[PDB]
């Protein structure tokens, strides 16, 4: 029901008890629920709900998580049940549960843990206790043609049937539509087809208490199970994966966007991996290491979704992968597999555990339903704040900085209806004076700066006119790390410029002040994963609440307002605050780039030289 | 020779350690003279239409220039036309 | 003399160029803007000022986001 | 948008030269028609158009053939007025040619760093009759081959 308001009376249906104080959570019948940290009983709620509720958004106070049937089914997979979840609810819930949330409840837990997916001898068996369920199956014509038949085109016969292999993630869709969603459990001990690795954990790794905890979500009685892992940039993720594969000790695969991503691996398994470095191997189109051997792999999702003819090496790679039984695989940056030819590749791959690890997961293709079916539900997701808090992170500091449009630009901005009204916001002279006011107070304060301009030209332009390094769509590598070895060592070096490359294709040196300039158009998880990736945890600067400086110069009055402001959607779900600053103190003491106005106007004819074409 | 599916071997004439190993040095590629006279008119031939395929881009170039040349004057002219005194 | 009644407007320079757009462009359709008086300022006629208002805030509505 | 009183204009011209009323104007007085509204073709530019509008043979075109090309030899017109214009600004000098110091110096103008070896090859390569510069007709040419305009 509905209130003239907008508000839905959910009063008739949640009936209140008198245990307000004590009971902490709101259970909304839309399956929403909400809880206050300020509550005494807020770790214990916070913990129970983490297992069953999908987190929306975790502000200061007031917290709302979401409940979905991929939640149900990772909390089932956990291993709890609908009477004891039910109960605690009831315990905290301040009102009455209402019963079609009880009873979308028990609908989902029953079906759950009913059909079991198992790859044994290259081959994929969906097996039942419930041969009802089973032969209920065989009636969809999908599933007909999925499974797997004889060469004589006749199907084959606890009784189970093999499944094409290239027929898998069609018949995963086909699963929810049969509500019986595939259970991914690994034998973690029980296997014996594929022999164990000399790989440990070195005693310099150290597991913090909510790395520890997700680990501990994952491996379920002990027995690993495929998923989803968010964890921000910069809080040891790749040592979180080197844990995860030392623990399951089988045939392992990562893969990375790019090989500085792969090198990076690398470098983390043996800082903590006891593996032998001959069983490393690197499928690189560049370092080359033969697959014979090679315990852990790394390789990139370019390598195996080449669909145009590879070198003669690779293909004997890749047979070697395709005969090689994998229990485990490890995917980084999973936002990106829902394009195509990165989710061919996890057809390519018979792989018994998949875990995936990243930062965000809000596509704006919304493509991620589908992915909690081509890898499973998200395990774990740790909260910003908290980490802040605990110091593991630094504490970010972030402002949004409004530089008002020269009226010739914003004149020549309204003219241009197309395109190639970026280059008019983006080349905006005041944001350049303010770009170089900035950096002139940080300098001074002896700060790290990384400019973050996705336009190549608009980046360019301004690395010249700064007399700064600048890095941008080919970036030859000697360059590129030539110039960031200057920029982390030597200290007449602290302004890089970095185009839309400085996001995966390589890892960023740390840093302290992050100034966005150029917005993609509003990917609001590629530019925050870029700034969960630039700033990290300083010593020093522990004890202030900021000790991470972020600052986004946006054009006032120009469509780059709404794509600030749909940017830091998430970044206000993760809690974190924009303050809008205008006038900039110090200015105009200072002395800055365009100071007359034929300058600006010289500027704007560069510019307008790029016409449509550039 | 590819071209015109004929037999052509690089010439192994000598060998160079540069780069700190012993490296191949060819001198040309040895072909049966049977088909010698006929796989030279076509390389020349081939030549003749490689030449003029880099004259081309050239000029595909230069014209582009003139684009980028004088278009960047005219909005300089028009910028003259609209802030001028 | 001929000397003009109308509204006097004062706003950015910015909403100036606008206003200078729409008359140019007549978006507006008939050219309303008669004369401009300074740099942040302009001189219009009442008869149509409602409507550019009309305009203005559909520009700074663009240059937003809904939620 | 292309004219709202000129077209006033064509009408009228048409009219002219169909007082007969039949709807049509024979293309041997399209020459005359050119004149009446101010274009003043070249005999083979003439046999040109007279080649596209009369493709069929007929040599009578109704009035959208004619209005459509009015408007194509106006917006001709104005452009190789534009195009004049610009080689003004190139002729400081008033030489009538885009002579190699000519092109360097506005190029300087605008401070781009193109070679002076590229800049003789732009003149040489906009240049026809080989008289070592380009003319107001090579000017036209290049322009009329250009990207856009
Ligand atoms: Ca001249
Ligand atoms: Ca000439």
């Amino acid at each position: 029901k509905v209130d003239e308001y907008g508000a839905k009376d959910y009063r008739l249906q949640m009936p209140l008890k008198d245990d307000h104080t004590s009971r902490p959570l709101w259970v909304a019948p839309d399956g929403h629920i909400f809880l206050e940290a300020f509550s005494p009983v807020y770790k214990y709620a916070q913990d129970f709900l983490v297992a069953i509720a999908e987190p929306v958004c975790r502000p200061t106070h007031v917290h709302e998580y979401k409940l979905t049937a991929y939640s149900l089914y990772a909390a089932v997979s956990v291993g709890l049940q609908t009477s004891d979840i039910t109960e605690y609810l009831r315990k905290l819930s301040k009102t009455g549960v209402p019963d079609g949330i009880m009873q979308f409840i028990k609908l989902c837990t029953v079906s759950y843990g009913k059909v079991k997916l198992v790859l044994k001898h290259n081959r994929y068996f969906v097996e039942s206790c419930h041969p009802d369920v089973i032969q209920h199956l065989l009636q969809d014509p999908v599933i007909r043609e999925c499974r797997l038949r004889n060469s004589e085109g006749e199907a084959t016969e606890t009784v189970s049937f093999e499944v094409k292999q290239e027929m898998i993630e069609e018949l995963q869709k086909r699963c929810i539509h049969l509500e019986y969603p595939l259970l991914a459990e690994y034998d973690f001990r029980n296997d014996s087809v594929n022999p164990d690795i000399n790989i440990d954990l070195k005693p310099t790794a150290v597991l913090r208490p909510y790395q520890e905890k997700s680990l501990r979500k994952m491996f379920g009685n002990g027995r690993a199970r495929s998923g989803v892992i968010v964890l921000p940039c910069g809080a040891g993720k790749s040592l979180v994966g080197v844990t995860a594969a030392c623990t399951v000790r089988k045939r392992c695969l990562v893969l990375g966007n790019s090989a500085v991503s792969v090198e990076q691996w690398k470098a983390q398994f043996k800082m903590w991996s006891t593996i032998d470095d001959s069983q490393i191997c690197r499928f690189t189109s560049d370092a080359k290491d033969k697959p014979i051997g090679c315990s852990v792999a790394i390789s990139t999702y370019s390598m195996l979704g080449h669909t145009t003819k590879r070198s003669w090496e690779a293909e004997r790679v890749m047979e070697w992968l395709k005969t090689q039984e994998w229990g485990l695989m490890i995917l980084d940056e999973v936002h990106t597999i829902p394009a195509k030819m990165f989710r061919r590749v996890l057809t390519i791959v018979q792989a018994h555990c998949k875990l995936g690890l990243t930062a965000t997961l809000v596509r704006e293709d919304d493509k991620i339903v589908d992915l909690n079916f081509l890898i499973g539900p998200k395990l774990y997701e740790a909260n910003w704040m908290e980490l802040q808090n605990n110091g593991y992170i630094a504490k970010v500091q972030c402002a949004e900085v409004w530089c008002p449009m020269s009226p010739e630009f914003y004149r020549e901005y309204v003219a241009i209806k197309t395109k190639k009204r970026i280059l008019l916001y983006t080349m905006n002279p005041n944001k350049f004076r303010a770009c170089q006011f900035l950096i002139k107070f940080h300098e001074r304060r002896n700060d790290k700066i990384i400019v973050f301009a996705d336009n190549v030209f608009a980046l360019k332009e301004y690395a010249i006119r700064l007399n700064k390094p600048y890095i941008y769509g080919p970036t030859s590598q000697g360059e590129r790390m030539q110039i960031l070895q200057n920029f982390k060592h030597n200290p007449k070096i602290n302004t890089i410029f970095i185009s839309k490359v400085g996001d995966t294709s390589f890892d960023l040196p740390e840093a302290n002040v992050l100034i966005q300039i150029s917005s993609h158009g509003g990917s609001r998880r590629q530019e925050a994963q870029r700034l969960g990736r630039v700033l990290r945890a300083k010593k020093g600067m522990v004890a202030e609440e900021y000790n991470a400086f972020f600052y986004s110069l946006v054009s006032q009055d120009t469509q780059e307002m709404a794509y600030s402001t749909k940017r830091q959607r998430f970044l206000v779900d993760q809690g974190y605050s924009f303050k809008v600053i205008t006038k900039l103190a110090g200015m105009e003491e200072e002395d800055l780039a365009f100071s007359t106005k034929e300058e600006q106007q010289q500027l704007l004819q560069k510019v307008l030289a790029a016409t449509d074409l550039d | 020779a590819r071209k015109l599916d004929i037999d052509c071997v690089q010439a192994i004439t000598g060998f160079d350690f540069h780069g700190g190993y012993s490296h191949p040095v060819t001198d040309g590629y040895i072909v049966c003279e049977e088909f010698k006279d006929v796989l030279l008119t076509a390389w020349e031939n081939e030549q003749a239409v490689i030449e003029r395929k880099e004259k081309e881009k050239k000029e595909k170039r230069a014209l582009g220039n003139w684009k980028l040349l004088a278009k960047g004057l005219l909005i300089r002219e028009r910028l003259k036309r609209r802030y001028g005194p | 003399v001929n000397v003009l009644k109308g509204v006097l407007i004062e706003c950015d320079p910015a909403m100036k160029q606008f206003l200078l757009y729409l008359d140019e462009s007549n978006a507006l359709g008939k050219k309303f803007i008669i004369q401009d008086i300074d740099d942040t300022h302009v001189f219009v006629i009442a008869e149509l000022v409602n409507v550019l208002q009309e305009r203005v805030g559909e520009l700074m509505d663009q240059n937003a986001f809904s939620l | 948008e292309l004219t709202e009183e000129q077209k006033q204009e064509i009408r009228e011209a048409f009219d002219l030269f169909d007082a007969d009323g039949t709807g049509t104007i024979d293309v041997k007085e399209l020459k005359v028609a050119m004149r009446a509204l101010g274009f003043e073709p070249k005999k083979e530019e003439i046999k040109k158009m007279i080649s596209e509008i009369d493709k069929e043979g007929t040599g009578k075109m109704n009035f959208g053939d004619f209005l459509t090309v009015m408007t194509q030899k106006m917006s001709e017109k104005d452009t190789k007025e534009e195009i004049l214009k610009a080689f003004k600004l190139f002729d400081d000098d008033e030489t009538g040619k885009i002579s190699f110091k000519n092109l360097k110096r506005v190029a300087k103008e605008l401070g781009e760093n193109l070679t002076d070896e590229e800049l003789q090859e732009m003149i040489d390569e906009a240049d026809r009759d080989g008289d070592g510069e380009v003319s107001e007709q090579e000017f036209l040419r290049i322009m009329k081959k250009t990207s856009l305009y």
